[PDB]
């Protein structure tokens, strides 16, 4: 199948010039980030190659 | 006998010192690293023995 990229769901916020919205409840979530540190230490030789 | 050796020379064309890297691991290190003074550490070596 072929389509166009959905950049995201189009949202709208009512900026009403005197109103705020305040959170009344919260949540705690754990996010996982993976970062490489090193690669394999490859040593080549003059003889035998 | 046929042997690989390393020979140094001075400004006068005289031979300073020899290695003969078929006898000692330090000699093989000296022939591998192309030097007569070797810094402290670990070095892979060639197959001159
Ligand atoms: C705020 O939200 C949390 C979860 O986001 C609510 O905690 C849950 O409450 C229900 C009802 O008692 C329990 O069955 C669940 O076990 C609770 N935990 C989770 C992880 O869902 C909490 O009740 C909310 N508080 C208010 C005031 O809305
Ligand atoms: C080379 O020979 C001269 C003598 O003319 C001497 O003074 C000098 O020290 C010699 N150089 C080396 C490296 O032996």
């Amino acid at each position: 199948i072929a389509y166009a990229m959905s950049i995201g769901a189009e949202s709208s916020i009512a900026y009403s010039n005197n109103s705020i919205a305040i959170p009344t409840n919260f949540s705690i979530q754990v996010t996982t980030e993976v970062l490489p540190v090193s690669v394999s230490k490859t040593s080549v030789d003059c003889t035998m190659y | 006998k046929l042997t690989t050796i390393m020979l140094s020379f001075d400004v006068n064309g005289t031979i300073d010192k020899a290695v003969d890297c078929s006898s000692d691991p330090l000699s093989e290190l000296k022939c591998t690293l192309k030097s007569f003074n070797v810094s402290k550490g670990i070095y892979p070596t060639s197959n001159f023995r």
